[PDB]
């Protein structure tokens, strides 16, 4: 057309290359639904090939009904949101060996890479702590060779994951601390997971005055909100 | 070079026609230090057990913490639902514009 | 121009008075200490556990759930206009002659349609416009109901208003003032 | 690809549960054009403003696109006319300052009946602009504030 | 209770003050070490399969952590793991600089 | 049409602003400034008689606002006039009094760079475009968001209000728009059929009819019952 | 001549569109296990009625992944679904 001057400077080995490409070069996936469905499903290792078959028939590795309950029991780990603690050795174990068998790894894990977890939360939880700490406060008897007490607040906690934004896994974590982190004063954190509601303003309805005893759905989140 | 028209085709072939001229030399020095890297890290995880997977196993490690990631949608989804489960709040009903209590806001501060 | 009228609902209650004397679609029941997930007619009944304590937030926020998207069209109950009715029964309170029966629903979100359309691609192999298509033309015809109709601009018309309704700034004594909170 | 995507749309329906009649009208719902509305950016004849309730929105009480068709206090509707011959020095300017007076005083005493507190507030608020022109009649009315003191 | 022991040894008084810390950032670190340990071992798993093992060693583990977040763990396979290459280019490339060299002195 | 020219900016004016009233216009730089123009040549100085000091200094009648630490790529005047919402790459929004030329409140809940503020309709909450493939939902007396709108491919280019303040319209780069549910906060409508990134939308003060604008330069119209 | 050259090059260089090899989904671990935990129960709830099998595996009952011993490192894979 109109790019002689520029399409023609190109060497020929280069141009007999570049008149022969197309779409149909891979085995990929590109629908981004596709990848999110399978990065949500659990997948359990099964096997066809004969002399994988005979190599993990000859280490006493079991069949896929072990490593589905494997499954199973390291996704029914207590993950430590919901027990405000640092894990222990068994949660790791357990964990790690839903995960390795999510993957494929159909051995044994080791019982001292359990301990190198513990040491990098170790160190990577002292590292983000140590780099909030030092920023509330000029601690003038450290960083040198010759006031009070400070609690770290979730602002905080926003406000050095961006002045120090590379000490982050940049996972889900680090999106829900930049998104959810802060709260406005209508927040009503101290709460139940559910006292925020509108009907929880507006007066609990009482009991048994009909002989069906059939009742209303405002009654039954009333009746939720005991629990 | 043949990489700075071939960046110029590149360019031109999703509409781009006008740019400045040192836009293709920093793709070129991006590229290098990009291939650079994965290469480098790729031959560190040849010599730990070179092939294809190898260099998948070098792009997969810093994916994790560069671009963008890949079908962000869902995540996006359950973060939105977890902040649309609060209710509005009571609104001004004097036409105007309401500002935030005085020790939210950028005025009783000092220098 | 349209040819019938129509009569389509949009909310929660009018959906539950349109399909009261129909067969419920869930049966949930609350035992003493123990509760129990059945199907309307080997299922399960639970101790008090932390899945239960996170299903029972919604159900006092009445959505359904985006993990059970799958399994639901694996298990053949019954959607009424993409809700499904959640019977409850306490039986705690229960009356002599049968134990205290709620029925409420439980609405779809953006969360339950992805879910679905992810469960769609298991055997379907479908591309991602396929998917924003199918999005669009069931948001088009599950979604009547829109409020798009203007009302008066109070501050073109401010001629013809009270001088109150509005909330400038003023200027005080050697300073000035907004209103907050 | 598009009658394949109807078809994924029909088995859609019938197994989110929408009847054939239902799932037809909706249909048909669905393809007509949204009709006209003849208040389209609410004329100020039959237009109201909206509500100061302080509440946020709702999208809901809320019928269909689809189909056919679509208390005011007494202070914002005295300050209209208020402004409105105010806004004039021309050669009809006294007549209107003749007939201020006793639309104010008997919206004044038809809002006693109703509510006090609107009516100390467009009693004060239209007060000393006529005080010279009707007397001490304003100052005789400083003590009607129910419907036992008129 | 650990995170507190946690921020306690960081956070010492040591003459110059205690900082502690609060509920929401400690739901917050806890959610942040939650998916750090997944993000660990996922690609330790992927590592140790790319090793053509079945067991998952501890090797995979401090290999990731060098590599990646250079947290440095001290001696538990780091031997093995520390792989010594010199970095030095090739004879095309010392070829081709000593040929830009060349130039570069013939321009002047 | 009255065609207002802006000379020596050399390629470093974004998106720019009129008041209503056209009293003030508003131009985003990018070296961080907001620039406040009054277009009848008045003083721009709010004197309010006591008139203390400081004719010493040049007042070109035109205001700069210094708070950014980014490039300002959108900003919106309220239907009141007397406040400015500035939104920039340095991941805040910024309020801006019209009165006395300072900054009032930051506005926090985004970690990538703005693109498009809006007030409402009646001046209650404002709306946000932004890098992250969510808008926001804002309220000028709370300093973290109300509502997210997440549910796009691509990065949020646009954003508009129903007329009546009751629903968002988003328009992103992956050739769609979407209108959101204001209290429920999911998406209410898809409009497919573009070829482009959408970047200016808008609706008709009717209501019945939206039209946006890509960047293949063709506009489009739909209608929000029929979707189609 | 440059013409067809030149327009074939043009062609070659209009088809070619690259995908990446390793893209990590953006995701989480606690709404992974939440969703597995929320399936798992609603899922050991209700039956199947099916035509002749149902999905799942042992302490599943549900979509179940069938990823391979080998071919870990694959894009794509099967899952189970009730067949008549």
């Amino acid at each position: 057309y109109k790019k002689i001057v520029m399409s023609l400077p190109l060497n020929d080995r280069n141009r007999l290359k570049m008149i022969t490409k197309e779409a149909g070069k891979r085995g990929f996936i590109f629908c981004s639904v596709f990848q999110a469905r399978l990065n949500n499903i659990p997948k359990i290792p099964i096997v066809t090939n004969p002399e994988s078959l005979k190599r993990v028939k000859s280490n006493n590795l079991k069949t896929p009904l072990e490593w589905s309950q494997d499954i199973m029991n390291g996704f029914n780990v207590p993950l430590a949101s919901e027990s405000h603690s640092l894990p222990d050795t068994d949660s790791f174990y357990l964990r790690m060996v839903g995960i390795a068998r999510e993957h494929g790894l159909v051995g044994t894990v080791d019982a001292r890479c359990v301990e190198l977890i513990s040491l990098a939360l170790d160190q990577y939880l002292k590292n983000i702590i140590e780099f909030t700490i030092d920023t509330v406060r000029y601690r003038r008897k450290k960083y040198s060779d010759y006031s009070g007490l400070y609690k770290s607040v979730s602002e905080m906690a926003a406000d050095k994951r961006d002045a120090k934004i590379k000490q982050l896994d940049d996972d889900k974590n680090e999106d829900e601390c930049a998104d959810e982190a802060k709260s406005i004063n209508n927040g009503n954190n101290s709460s139940k997971d559910d006292i925020g509601d509108i009907s929880m303003s507006s007066a609990v309805n009482e009991e048994l005055h009909e002989n069906r005893t059939i009742s209303l759905t405002n009654e039954d989140i009333y009746d939720s909100l005991s629990i | 070079p043949r990489d700075v028209r071939l960046l110029h085709l590149l360019l031109a072939s999703q509409s781009i026609h006008q740019y400045e001229d040192q836009v293709p030399l920093q793709l070129m020095d991006f590229a290098h230090r990009y291939t650079q890297g994965v290469l480098k890290d790729a031959l560190v995880y040849n010599d730990y057990a070179l092939g294809v997977e190898d260099i998948r196993l070098a792009i997969a490690a810093r994916t994790q913490y560069q671009f963008k990631p890949t079908a962000p949608k869902e995540l996006m989804l359950q973060l939105a639902a977890e902040r649309n489960k609060k209710a509005l709040p009571q609104v001004m009903g004097t036409w105007g514009v309401r500002l935030p209590p005085e020790k939210y806001c950028l005025t009783a501060k000092e220098w | 121009r349209p040819k019938r009228l129509y009569n389509f609902v949009e909310d929660a209650d009018s959906i539950l008075k349109k399909y009261e004397q129909y067969l419920h679609s869930f049966e949930f029941h609350i035992y003493e200490n123990n509760y129990k997930i059945c199907a309307p007619a080997g299922l399960i009944l639970t101790k008090n556990n932390e899945t239960l304590k996170e299903f029972l937030e919604y159900v006092a926020r009445g959505r359904i759930p985006d993990a059970i998207m799958e399994v639901l069209r694996d298990c053949n109950i019954q959607f009424y206009e993409g809700n499904l009715i959640l019977q409850v029964y306490d039986h705690t309170n229960t009356v002599d002659v049968r134990p205290r029966v709620y029925r409420t629903l439980l609405k779809p979100n953006d969360l339950t349609t992805y879910y679905d359309m992810m469960s769609y691609a298991d055997n379907a192999r479908f591309s991602d416009s396929i998917y924003q298509q199918f999005e669009s033309e069931i948001l088009t015809l599950t979604k009547r109901n829109l409020s798009l109709s203007v009302p008066l601009n109070p501050y073109e018309h401010r001629d013809m208003l009270e001088e109150t309704a509005f909330s400038e700034p003023h200027w005080d004594s050697e300073k000035k003032s907004f209103i907050h909170e | 690809s598009a009658s394949d995507l109807n078809r994924i749309v029909l088995e859609y329906l019938n197994k989110k549960g929408y009847h054939r009649t239902e799932a037809m009208l909706r249909a048909e719902s669905g393809r007509t054009l949204t009709p006209q509305n003849k208040q389209s950016p609410a004329n100020t004849k039959t237009g109201k403003f909206p509500e100061q309730s302080s509440i946020p929105p709702n999208p809901g009480k809320t019928a269909k696109p689809i189909s056919n068709p679509t208390p005011e206090n007494y202070i914002r509707a005295y300050s209209m006319l208020k402004n409105w011959v105010d806004s004039s020095l021309e050669i009809y300017k006294p007549e209107l300052s003749y007939i201020m007076y006793p639309i104010f005083i008997y919206l004044f005493l038809n809002l006693v009946a109703k509510n006090p507190v609107y009516a100390r507030r467009f009693f004060d608020r239209f007060s000393p602009d006529f005080k010279d022109f009707h007397g001490s009649e304003i100052n005789r009315l400083f003590s009607v504030n129910s419907i036992d003191h008129i | 209770r650990k995170l507190r022991e946690l921020v306690k040894t960081v956070g010492i008084d040591e003459g110059d003050g205690e900082t502690v810390i609060d509920g929401d950032v400690e739901e917050l670190l806890l959610d942040l070490a939650d998916d750090f340990v997944t993000n660990v071992t996922a690609f330790s798993c992927r590592l140790a399969k790319h090793r053509k093992s079945d067991n998952l060693e501890a090797r995979d583990i401090q290999l990731h952590l060098e590599r990646n977040w250079n947290i440095r763990i001290p001696g538990y396979s780091a031997d093995e793991i520390r792989s010594t290459r010199k970095w030095n280019p090739s004879q095309n490339y010392n070829q081709k600089l000593q040929s830009i060299t060349s130039d570069k002195v013939a321009a002047a | 049409v009255c065609m207002y020219t802006f000379q020596n900016t050399n390629k470093d004016m974004s998106c720019l602003d009129f008041s209503d009233d056209c009293r003030i216009a508003a131009a985003g730089f990018q070296d961080s400034y907001i620039k406040i123009w009054s277009l009848d040549g008045s003083s721009l100085n709010n004197p309010n008689i006591a008139l203390n000091n400081n004719d010493k200094d040049e007042d070109p009648t035109c205001k700069t606002l210094v708070g950014h630490s980014g490039t300002v790529y959108s900003t919106s005047f309220s239907p009141d006039n007397k406040y400015l919402l500035s939104g920039s790459e340095d991941k805040t929004v910024r309020l801006w009094s019209m009165d006395t030329h300072t900054a009032l409140v930051s506005y926090k809940g985004h970690n990538h760079p703005v693109w498009d503020v809006s007030f409402s309709p009646l001046g209650h909450y404002f709306a946000t475009a932004s890098h992250d493939q969510t808008a926001r939902l804002w309220s000028c007396d709370h300093i973290y968001p109300l509502r997210i709108f997440a549910g796009h491919l691509n990065d949020v280019d646009c954003v508009s209000f129903h007329p009546n303040g009751c629903y968002v319209f988003t328009g992103s780069s992956d050739k769609t728009c979407r209108m959101w549910d204001v209290s429920t906060g999911d998406s209410v409508r898809l409009f497919l059929g573009h070829t482009a990134p959408v970047i200016s939308i808008a609706v008709c003060p009717d209501g019945r009819w939206l039209s946006t604008g890509s960047e293949d330069g063709i506009i489009n119209v739909w209608d929000i019952g029929t979707g189609k | 001549t440059p013409e067809e050259e030149t327009t074939q090059v043009l062609n070659g260089v209009s088809r070619s569109f690259p995908l990446p090899l390793e893209s990590t989904v953006l995701s989480s671990v606690r709404y992974r296990t939440k969703y597995f935990r929320m399936r798992e129960m609603f899922a050991s709830s209700f039956s199947v009625k099916p035509g002749y099998t149902s999905p799942g595996y042992g302490a599943i009952h549900s979509r179940v992944g069938c990823l391979d011993l080998d071919r870990t490192t694959d894009y794509k894979f099967r899952v189970r679904t009730p067949q008549p």
